[PDB]
């Protein structure tokens, strides 16, 4: 999702941790970025209890149709935006809500 | 759940 403020593109895990740290390690601070290790997937970086958690977002296919998921298909999303919007109100597998957008 | 990530 190119036009989203929480989307930082192809940056590293180290760099996302630095940005979050620089922003106060505030609980609920988050960003999404591309995954190098999982080429057409993403990583949600989320700050909770002064640590930075990293959640893998994998593409997959149902009846040919593409969806994203962090929990091996238990909870499925059309695109990154829906995943992010859902988790601003619902924890799901996350330890907390996505509360603050890390500045890109 | 996935090596090197915090999912579940
Ligand atoms: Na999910």
């Amino acid at each position: 999702h190119r036009t989203q403020l929480w989307f930082h593109g192809r940056i590293s895990r180290e760099e996302s941790q630095r940005l979050i740290g620089q922003q106060g390690l505030v609980d609920g601070l988050f960003l999404v970025r591309e995954s190098q290790r999982n080429p057409q997937g993403f990583v949600l970086s989320l700050c909770h209890l002064q640590k930075v958690k990293h959640y893998l977002i994998l593409p997959s296919e149902e009846e040919g149709r593409l969806y994203f998921s962090m929990d091996d298909g238990q909870t499925r999303f059309t695109d990154l935006l829906q995943l992010v919007e859902f988790h601003q109100l619902n924890r799901g597998i996350l330890p907390c809500l996505l509360r603050h957008c890390c500045t890109r | 759940s996935f090596e090197g990530y915090d999912n579940s």
